[PDB]
């Protein structure tokens, strides 16, 4: 596909992302996020939620 | 007469983990692990060669399926499972070393 | 919120920078809007450095303490607009961006009053100056070769979003009796695009 | 929170406070009103934004294929490759987990800190003119109109102006 | 594809009540991720926020100190709209009124009052002057030809003009209105066309003055 | 501790306090008595328990043998294996050291925080009825019997009940 | 700083304070004077020194050459070596960045903590004899000569000695 641009490739396609990690393919090549086992690692961007 | 300090909260927060607790609900959270794949080779801005039926090592010897790849130029080279290096049967000694060289060749 | 400059002209392709000076500095809370004539403001930059949805890459924002800047890297004819910054609920006074483009002389047309309007007891004569640049122009009315004064109004369009020209209308208003008392109606136009003034005219009842 | 303000002595958050992270809610003859504090809100926002700038970035190192998905490499070298890759997967999964846990702890404590700082800043402002309630409220002894409340928020409040009336009211 | 559609009268008598409505489509008046605002604009005062309403497990309203004593903004969850009500109007309330969504766009969940979508605007005039209809006269063409329509003596603004029911847009110029010494407005709309098309193509200007409920078509011929 | 309560203004710990982490020690006409505070104690316990739940766990990745202890593999590949393993040993030893150091810093500061939070909670309770000693003690001006001391611990204490007597005693 | 003293309510640092990290600046009938506090200064120094003792050290692991710069090894094994080395380079570069960022955050917050601790220690000392200014200053109501100021710094200050004069001055 010459309509999208990406630098991380694997057999199933292209990982387009600015995230530090990925859980798509441990054998991805090019310039990639580092593969991790976990499906999700949520980073807090706000305070503790204390609802009424 | 009195004045009171506070902070905002939301009915539907987002759960995260800390060093000290699992599933702490916070106002905001942003995912750090990418799960979304694009099911295409995104090749904008790169000279791309999709070898298809031609095996990478066939570009050097030239079985009929590689006739259009005998002098290719590329930033990105794509091998496919159906690619074959040969017509008359056989194989290269040190085949993967040679593949690694040709993959980086341009 | 205080903007500088209040207005500016620039040629197509120019780098344009507009500034907002704020009472108090908060990057997150300062946003920019573009408003074209007769339309609502559209949000271009939000949080100071973030581009609005649908906003082309030539627009960018920067912030530093209490000073915030909007930049158009290469100006385009369609960017003719008034720009307002905003912090919390207060909007800067706005910066009018006008385009400087090559000189173009007006095409001039004169329209006599309709036979219908005349029956109402008034006559209106309109001189059209079409698609010219820059805005400065003089329009003078002559009735049987006598210079008119104080019986005409002008209206001018905003810059055209495609060719960056202006158009102008001048309307001379007379009573039917005054209109019928004279023969030659002439509109004389001075614009720096013309080698000398152009005059369009008609003769009454012709 | 480490400081004990958010989810601490401040009982709970305000869903109505949509314009800010931290804010003021007052009670006086003129009624009730709520207003966000942007200086504290911006400090928290700037710091979270800083973390994201750090974490969302380039690992410029580019890695080539060293094995083959279609025609498998020799089994000895293949096993070494897989062992090494799986070891790296283990390291990075551990690193990512610990990074996010550490950052989240700090992010929560950071927000709690900013809330505390705002509270203490106000307490110092109206020294001897009011007393700590314990719910994050300051009971003010003198009459404090909306202009007086807005002076507290603004940080211009002058305690000496109302000290005789407030002190004598104890 | 959120769309804010504005309605309400553009003429209010001094001391009486201005009433406007914004009807939302593509989003919910009671959405957690929206704030519904009114803002006005005048050549004098510039852009001025008036107030808002929003739902966060209960309805909230905030208003600008300048209008707080006169203003009410209420949601209608049956018609997915919200209103503006301004009591005791004075000539200083003459302005274009816009509805606008904010707080859809946020920095880490904090409404930063970015107004991401606006209504089309309602021009409101505070005056005790009764509305008047606009007379429409042809500006007749006498290889490019210009023709037009003179839209004369109406109050208040605005008038809209199209050509051939909107089928003709290229080369059209509708001039801003001028206030005449009579205290009534006037404007012209003009178009340039190939002079050859005069003998075959019909040219009709369509003039709409919503304050007087006037819709008039005028054929313009040589 | 970061807050400066434990090993700070509180001179030292109580060996007699065997039932809790944090507690109260009083002096009044009726004598002396010591009691642990479970809410603060439980908060600290729950948080340490959380760390242990995180650190004592499965690395599900299973690693096979890639060399041989009885019949040594080729020397080139063997050296690559050993270099890679020793590199991993270095990474993990570093990771473990830093993890434990970081967690220990936080654990100590966390305990110090909970102590401070309890102190400030009490200070707010008896506002204008007592004064900070500086040893983590509150000198109470009015007469406070065991039921009065137990009301402070319990958190029901009502300062307005004893304010006239206590305030006038200054 | 997390506590909000350094670059917080204390407006700015003193370039003249060359002998210490933290110190006192007074105003009284006798004039003005500045003096460093070594106990707080030493605590901060000892803690930073501890970090450096940890970070400046031996990795006893010794690594041999596994490739060759003059006569390149086989290309397959060479690529495995390079991939593994580059993976380690990536891990260590990430580790170093995060270590320094984490330690720097803590170092800044630590210094801010020590400043706060010193301030609160003084506040407790002269309870009911002075009031918090809000700039990190204590307005003292009674007359306090250089021997009185030096008693505050020294930590011997006796508030009961000057309490009648100071309290009555409100
Ligand atoms: C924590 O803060 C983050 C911001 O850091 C915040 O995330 C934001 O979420 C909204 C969605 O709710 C994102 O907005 C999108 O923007 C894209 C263009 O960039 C639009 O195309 C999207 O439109 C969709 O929805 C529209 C109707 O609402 C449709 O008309 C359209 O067809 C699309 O379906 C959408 O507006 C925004 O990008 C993020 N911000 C960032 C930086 O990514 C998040 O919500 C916060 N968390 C919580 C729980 O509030
Ligand atoms: C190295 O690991 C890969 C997978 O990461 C192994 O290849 C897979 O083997 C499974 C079943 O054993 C097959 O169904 C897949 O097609 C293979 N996946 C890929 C991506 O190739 C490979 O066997 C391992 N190497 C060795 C020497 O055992
Ligand atoms: C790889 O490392 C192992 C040890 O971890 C080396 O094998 C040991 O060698 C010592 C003396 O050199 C022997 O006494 C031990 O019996 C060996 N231990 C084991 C566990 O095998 C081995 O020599 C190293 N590989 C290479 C190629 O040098
Ligand atoms: C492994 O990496 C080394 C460099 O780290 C590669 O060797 C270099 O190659 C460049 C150009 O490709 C030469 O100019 C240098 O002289 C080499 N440097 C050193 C230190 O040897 C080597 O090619 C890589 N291995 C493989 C198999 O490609
Ligand atoms: C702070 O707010 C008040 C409103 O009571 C205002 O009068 C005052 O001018 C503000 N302070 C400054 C420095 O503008
Ligand atoms: C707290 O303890 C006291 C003992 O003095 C007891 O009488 C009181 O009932 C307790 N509070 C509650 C809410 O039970
Ligand atoms: C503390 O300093 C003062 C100076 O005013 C001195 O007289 C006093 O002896 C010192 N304290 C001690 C315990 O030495």
């Amino acid at each position: 596909d010459a309509n999208c641009e990406g630098d991380c490739y694997h057999s199933g396609g292209t990982i387009i992302s600015n995230l530090p990690f990925q859980n798509i393919n441990s054998r991805a090549v090019g310039k990639c996020p580092r593969y991790v086992k976990q499906e999700s690692l949520m980073l807090a961007t706000g305070m503790k939620n204390v609802p009424e | 007469d009195k004045i009171c300090l506070g902070h905002h909260a939301v009915s539907n927060g987002t759960k995260v983990n800390t060093l000290t607790e699992r599933g702490v609900e916070v106002v905001n959270a942003t995912e750090t692990v990418e799960r979304t794949n694009v099911p295409r080779i995104c090749s904008k801005g790169k000279r791309t060669v999709d070898l298809g039926q031609c095996g990478l090592l066939g570009t050097i010897t030239g079985p009929p399926q590689c006739d259009q790849f005998l002098e290719f130029s590329a930033d990105l080279i794509i091998e496919r499972r159906e690619g074959s290096d040969v017509c008359y049967p056989g194989k290269f000694v040190n085949e993967e070393a040679l593949r690694q060289i040709l993959r980086e060749s341009g | 919120m205080t903007q500088s400059p209040s207005s500016l002209s620039a040629s197509v392709g120019d780098r344009v920078t507009i500034t907002c000076r704020t009472s108090q500095s908060l990057s997150s809370y300062t946003h920019w809007y573009q408003q074209k004539p007769g339309k609502a403001p559209k949000l271009l930059i939000y949080a100071a450095s973030s581009r609005g949805s649908g906003v082309p890459s030539r627009f960018s924002g920067s912030g530093s303490g209490t000073d915030f800047t909007l930049t158009i890297s290469s100006l385009q004819p369609e960017d003719f607009a008034t720009y307002y910054c905003q912090q919390s609920r207060t909007f800067g006074q706005g910066t009018k961006v006008e385009i400087k483009r090559t000189v173009a002389a007006p095409s001039v047309f004169i329209f006599p009053p309709s036979d219908e309007q005349l029956k109402s007891g008034t006559a209106s004569v309109v001189c059209l100056l079409n698609n010219f640049y820059p805005r400065e122009a003089k329009v003078q009315w002559k009735v049987d070769n006598a210079l008119q004064s104080g019986n005409s109004q002008e209206s001018v369009t905003e810059q055209d979003s495609k060719d960056s020209t202006y158009s102008l209308s001048s309307t001379l208003t007379l009573s039917k009796a005054d209109y019928e008392k004279h023969k030659v109606y002439a509109c004389e136009v001075t614009h720096q695009g013309l080698s000398s003034p152009v005059t369009k005219s008609f003769n009454r009842g012709e | 929170g480490l400081f004990g303000a958010i989810a601490g002595f401040i009982e709970n958050g305000w869903e109505g406070l949509i314009d800010g992270w931290y804010g003021f809610r007052h009670q006086n003859a003129q009624g009730e009103g709520t207003a966000a504090d942007y200086k504290s809100t911006q400090s928290a926002i700037d710091q979270i934004t800083g973390k994201l700038n750090r974490l969302i970035e380039k690992t410029n190192q580019q890695f080539e294929l060293i094995d083959n998905e279609f025609t498998e490499v020799e089994k000895q070298i293949g096993n070494v490759i897989n062992w090494t890759r799986d070891s790296m997967t283990e390291v990075w999964s551990y690193n990512a987990e610990l990074l996010v846990a550490m950052e989240n702890q700090h992010t929560i404590d950071l927000a709690d800190s900013e809330m505390n700082k705002l509270y203490e800043r106000v307490k110092r402002q109206l020294r001897e003119n009011a007393e700590e309630d314990g719910t994050g409220c300051f009971e003010i002894f003198h009459k404090c109109d909306d202009d007086c409340m807005a002076s507290i928020r603004n940080n211009t409040y002058d305690h000496s102006r109302y000290r005789e009336e407030a002190m004598q009211n104890r | 594809q959120v769309q804010l559609q504005q309605s309400g009268p553009g003429l209010v008598k001094p001391s009486q009540t201005l009433s406007l409505t914004c009807a939302i489509s593509g989003d919910s008046v009671s959405s957690y991720n929206a704030v519904w605002n009114w803002i006005r604009q005048s050549p004098s005062r510039g852009l001025e926020w008036l107030g808002r309403t929003y739902y966060r497990s209960g309805w909230y309203n905030d208003y600008a100190e300048s209008v707080k004593s006169r203003i009410t903004i209420n949601p209608d969850t049956s018609k997915n709209q919200f209103s503006l009500q301004l009591n005791s109007v004075t000539p200083e309330d003459t302005a274009v009124y816009y509805c606008a969504r904010s707080g859809h766009i946020t920095v880490f969940g904090v409404n930063v009052d970015a107004f991401d979508m606006w209504g089309q605007g309602t021009m409101v005039t505070v005056s005790s002057a009764s509305t008047k209809g606009p007379s429409v006269f042809p500006l007749a063409p006498s290889g490019t030809a210009a023709l037009g329509c003179l839209v004369k003596d109406y109050f208040p603004e605005p008038v809209t003009v199209s050509w051939n029911s909107g089928a003709l847009t290229s080369g059209v110029h509708t001039f801003p209105a001028v206030l005449q010494s009579s205290g009534l407005y006037s404007l012209s709309s003009v178009v340039t066309v190939p002079s050859s098309s005069l003998g075959t193509q019909t040219y009709i200007c369509n003039v709409n003055h919503k304050p007087s409920n006037t819709k008039v078509d005028k054929k313009v011929e040589p």
